[PDB]
RNA sequence: AUAUACCGCCAUCUUCAGCAAACCCUAAAAAGGUAUUAAAGUAAGCAAAAGAAUCAAACAUAAAAACGUUAGGUCAAGGUGUAGCCA
């Protein structure tokens, strides 16, 4: 089972006819959906890396 | 346990020159690097006259004897701060020496800010950097003037935050708010290169001494 | 000009 | 009709006329203004005027092991439940008007001298419960704007102090008064002066200064003298921890210049220990209630000198006519040294 | 006033702890009535009790 | 300025749900329809009766579940079946909901002469899409 | 009766580019806060932008357009505050 099959399965099981496709149901890998964020720029002692 | 931590942190303060910074420089060494050369008399600041040896045909000369005394104090202070694992930030807006100063900070293991200084960087740090950002414990101003011939904003902003400042102050600079002023030439490449090496050798010695001090005291605990 | 006075604060209507 | 009925949120929004244009431009001398009320506050699901009892909704579904059935309260029983609800409804209303007194300031309708509490906690949970905030001036300044015409902001001057020598002041400006209070209160905690008090109750020496056009003449006083100063100086002195002092303010009574001039002088005074170090001599104190007994209040930290301080035959001090005028035998005002409450 | 508002407070020569509050510890002078806000009737009573 | 079904901006302290945040021009674009029947399709009858029934069904559920509705209800008609899907806050005891479901179903099935079922999904608190 | 108590739904500048909030700075601040070879401003929301619609693609058209301005329009869409009528 692949990402392409996932999108096809979700489209059948949750039919949405919204014109904007960002607003449609999605079951994507967390990397695609969650914005990758800059991590902590300093350690426990507080010295920037 | 508690005795060892007290020994590591309290013993260095019982010696006048714990890190032997006196040997790094000499009046002759400073004179070779043209550290006694100042701006013309017209550019002179009123609070720099104590440090000026005289006026050699319009060019103010900086007493290299006061420079040696002041540099000893400033290098000594910078070593204890580095010994205690404090954050040291090098600050300058001279673009000729921007790459040298950033390379020096990287060699020492410390930090450099040679770029445009944002208003509020120190007084409004938590907004600009994050909630629990740790500010620098010492700021070394290799140049205390910005490119419009005005005091660098971080001189006042470091005083507002009660951060000590070690700054090179040429005849046209204002040393009043510099905690440890070092009177000397700031324009010549050979003068700036000397100061960068001194601050880099000093910081590495202080960091190395702490490693050795911990191993000796740590080893004693089992032994 | 009348409701900016400290009356509400000094009475306890918080 | 049942189809022309609107919700409570829409009924109160219209009736209160809060979002209406008139309120926004402040075109009414607000009085007798409608007060919003929640009508679902004391209503229990399953309770009706008819008094029916619904198992599983407003009464126990099972009672003493018996499965209940639908029922209705008698006319007498319902009149009791209806009465009890009215009592609870009225009880809440009376509590709404009940309030807790807060001490006034210099006057009943002014904000000057009103405590607004401690500053807010800091970045790392640094609480300031030991600090108190007092208001020194609230002004409604105006900035003319093309979009809004005359636009109004609240400019608040506050002072803070822990009553133990540390105090500061700041100005906060905003469009809302509550915001100006927060801005000024948390800003002043970042400008804390430390003021030297002689023996914890007074200044180390007389202080005369001019800040812009405001003049202040403070005098060191013995214990039990109390604060006999401008009301703003009494407020700031209590914040600092000074208990006994005299001060006179002349020229302009600008509150900011008085606050800046006060902190300027109080922060640049000279402790006895500092004077002993500067001149190298002992600082000795002679109290008339202790006779000629010499009291040493500060000794030089390093080497004690052996050259006596020069004592001129006639000093060249610049004296103020107001102070000297009293000893010349001239009459004081009827307003001077009147009986006043303890400060 | 402070004395009248609290009925249990009694101005008696034997109640020295109360009387001390109305005398200056540093100068030993009895405070005038405006200082503490007591009414003239109680201030006269306080002065007699302290004496 | 257009005012229809638009929750306006204040100072960033007003919670709004996903449904409330989106103005009418986002219908069929970002948010769907709360009612789904066949009465507005082309060549279909009884639109007025489906629309009148919906208006009543929404006022009925608001009053029957006062303060217990987290969001607007969704009405789904299939054949003669009616399905009401409501997000309800967890304020009332569990047994009280079982009473109101049995009551609201029987009453609305004998009023419109169709099988009516109530579907309740309980939320811990109203879901906030954004603070405006 | 009162749109000069209002909700609701709109007109107008307007497809104009601003609005509001949290901070920070000033030899005091009524306010103001930019320089890129950079000199005190900073990090987020709403609008714009983007996106979606006119069933390829573009362009275009629609839609969208904050906060305010005109006590603008509407108590007669409906609802409702205050006052008034109830043979
Ligand atoms: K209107
Ligand atoms: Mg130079
Ligand atoms: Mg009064
Ligand atoms: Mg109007
Ligand atoms: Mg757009
Ligand atoms: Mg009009
Ligand atoms: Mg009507
Ligand atoms: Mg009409
Ligand atoms: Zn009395």
């Amino acid at each position: 089972f692949a990402e392409e099959d996932i999108d096809r399965a979700i489209a059948y099981l949750f039919p949405s006819g919204l014109f904007e496709k960002r607003a449609r149901p999605m079951m994507k890998h967390p990397e695609h959906i969650f914005p990758k964020q800059r991590a902590t720029q300093w350690g426990e002692d507080g010295r920037p890396f | 346990g508690d005795d060892f931590q007290s020994r590591i942190l309290d013993t260095p303060l019982q010696h006048s020159d714990f890190f032997n910074v006196k040997e790094l420089f000499s009046v002759k060494s400073l004179f070779e690097a043209r550290v006694h050369l100042g701006h013309k008399a017209g550019c002179r600041h009123r609070f720099m006259e104590p440090y000026i040896f005289g006026n050699r045909l319009g060019q103010d000369i900086i007493d290299l004897d006061q420079t040696a005394l002041n540099l000893q104090l400033a290098l000594n202070f910078t070593a204890h701060v580095a010994y205690r694992k404090g954050i040291i930030l090098f600050v300058s807006r001279n673009r000729q020496f921007s790459h040298l100063i950033e390379t020096t900070a990287q060699a020492c293991g410390e930090y450099a800010h040679t770029r445009y200084f944002k208003g509020g960087l120190l007084t409004n740090a938590q907004l600009l950097f994050g909630p629990s950002v740790r500010l620098p414990d010492l700021i070394i101003f290799l140049h205390t003037l910005n490119n419009v011939f005005e005091p660098h904003v971080a001189v006042r902003d470091a005083a507002k935050m009660n951060i000590p400042t070690v700054g090179i102050v040429d005849t046209n600079c204002n040393p009043c708010l510099i905690t440890y002023p070092i009177p000397g030439n700031d324009d010549s490449p050979q003068a700036i290169q000397l100061f960068c090496k001194l601050f880099r050798t000093t910081i590495n010695r202080a960091k190395e001494k702490r490693r050795q001090m911990e191993a000796l005291h740590r080893l004693q605990s089992p032994k | 000009h009348r409701d900016a006075s400290p009356r509400s604060f000094l009475l306890g209507e918080e | 009709s049942f189809f022309t009925k609107l919700t409570a949120e829409e009924l109160w929004k219209g009736a209160l006329a809060e979002t209406g244009a008139g309120a926004r431009k402040g075109r009414g001398k607000r009085t007798k203004k409608k007060k919003r009320k929640d009508l679902n506050r004391g209503q229990i699901i399953g309770e009706g005027r008819s008094g029916f009892l619904w198992p599983g909704l407003n009464v126990p579904l099972i009672k003493s092991g018996v499965v209940q059935n639908i029922g209705q309260r008698s006319k007498e029983e319902q009149q009791k439940v209806e009465a009890t609800m009215v009592e609870q409804r009225e009880e809440w209303d009376r509590k709404r008007k009940i309030k807790v007194k807060r001490e006034r300031g210099w006057s009943g309708n002014t904000w000057g001298g009103v405590s607004i509490g401690p500053p807010d906690p800091g970045p790392n949970g640094e609480t300031y419960e030991d600090f108190d905030t007092r208001i020194l001036e609230v002004r409604n300044v105006f900035n003319m704007t093309a979009k809004e015409g005359r636009k109004k902001s609240v400019r608040v001057l506050v002072a803070v102090g822990n009553g133990n020598g540390a105090a500061g002041f700041a100005i906060g400006k905003a469009a809302d008064r509550g915001d100006a209070f927060r801005k000024a209160k948390n800003r002043a905690i970042h400008y804390l002066h430390y003021i030297e008090r002689y023996e914890g109750h007074t200044i180390f020496h007389d202080i005369s200064l001019r800040f812009k056009r405001t003049q202040i003449r403070m005098k060191k006083q013995p214990r039990g003298y109390g604060l006999r100063c401008h009301r703003a100086i009494i407020t700031i002195c209590r914040l600092i921890g000074i208990k006994d002092m005299y001060a006179r303010v002349t020229g302009s009574m600008n509150m900011l210049n008085l606050t800046r001039g006060l902190f300027h002088g109080l922060a640049r005074q000279e402790t006895h220990q500092h004077l002993a170090d500067k001149k190298g001599l002992h600082v000795v104190e002679f109290r008339e209630e202790c006779g000629p007994l010499p009291i040493v209040v500060a000794s030089p930290h390093g080497a004690l000198s052996k050259e006596p301080e020069p004592e001129p035959e006639v000093p060249d001090t610049k004296l103020d006519w107001q102070d000297v005028k009293a000893m010349q035998g001239l009459k004081r005002s009827v307003w001077f040294n009147l009986k006043r409450p303890a400060t | 006033c402070p004395i009248c508002r609290d009925h249990k407070l009694h101005v008696d020569f034997r109640n020295v702890k109360l009387l001390e509050q109305f005398v200056c510890a540093h100068t030993g002078i009895i405070f005038h009535a405006p200082y503490t806000g007591v009414c003239m009737k109680q201030h006269k009573k306080l002065t007699q009790a302290i004496q | 300025k257009n005012r229809a079904a638009r929750v306006r901006v204040a100072k960033g302290n007003k919670p709004v749900s996903y449904e409330e945040a989106h103005a009418p021009h986002y219908i069929a674009h970002r948010k769907g329809w709360l009612s789904l029947h066949t009465g507005n399709l082309d060549g279909e009858d009884h639109a007025a009766e489906r629309t009148l029934e919906d208006v009543f069904l929404r006022k009925f559920m608001m009053g029957t579940f006062p303060g217990c509705l987290a969001d607007q209800i969704v009405l789904k008609r299939r054949a003669n079946q009616v399905d009401i899907c409501a997000l309800v806050l967890r304020q009332l005891p569990a047994h009280k909901f079982y009473f109101l479901v049995g009551y609201s179903e029987t009453l609305l099935s004998h009023f419109y002469k169709c099988p009516v079922r109530l579907h309740l999904q309980t939320v811990p608190s109203k879901v906030v899409y954004k603070y405006i």
